[PDB]
């Protein structure tokens, strides 16, 4: 079943016990720390076997 | 504890789970701070079940 990927987030901030107003407030910052987080997995990854 | 939702005139809340439409009201919803921040919200009435029992 379709649904927009923010209002899936704010979702699994219902169930981590997080209000969803404070995903929706945040939003750019939870995906800039999110992208930011991938860039160290693909960083670390590449730096050691 | 629902989803905005609309049938492509009106705006209801639901459940997630299973589609059952409810007007909007200050008792299915909870207020957090302005218009401007918020990325996609619409503009709508929400209804107050209080108002036209003071119009009593
Ligand atoms: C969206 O839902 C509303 C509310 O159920 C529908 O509005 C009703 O539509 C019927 C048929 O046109 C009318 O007899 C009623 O008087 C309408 N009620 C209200 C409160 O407007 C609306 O038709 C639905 N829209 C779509 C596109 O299905
Ligand atoms: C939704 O996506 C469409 C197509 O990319 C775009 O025109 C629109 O501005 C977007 N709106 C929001 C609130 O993201
Ligand atoms: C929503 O309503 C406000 C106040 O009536 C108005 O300034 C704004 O332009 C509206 N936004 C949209 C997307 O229509």
């Amino acid at each position: 079943l379709q649904i927009p990927f923010a209002m899936q987030m704010a979702y699994r901030f219902n169930g981590i016990g997080v209000t969803q107003n404070v995903l929706y407030e945040n939003q750019k910052l939870i995906a800039n720390q999110f992208n930011s987080a991938i860039g160290k997995i693909q960083d670390s990854l590449s730096s050691t076997a | 504890e629902g989803v905005f939702v609309s049938n492509g005139t009106h705006w209801f809340v639901t459940q997630r789970n299973f589609y059952e439409p409810q007007i909007i009201t200050t008792d299915n919803t909870f207020v957090s701070g302005n218009c401007d921040v918020v990325i996609g919200i619409v503009n709508n009435t929400v209804y107050d079940p209080l108002q036209p029992e003071l119009d009593s």
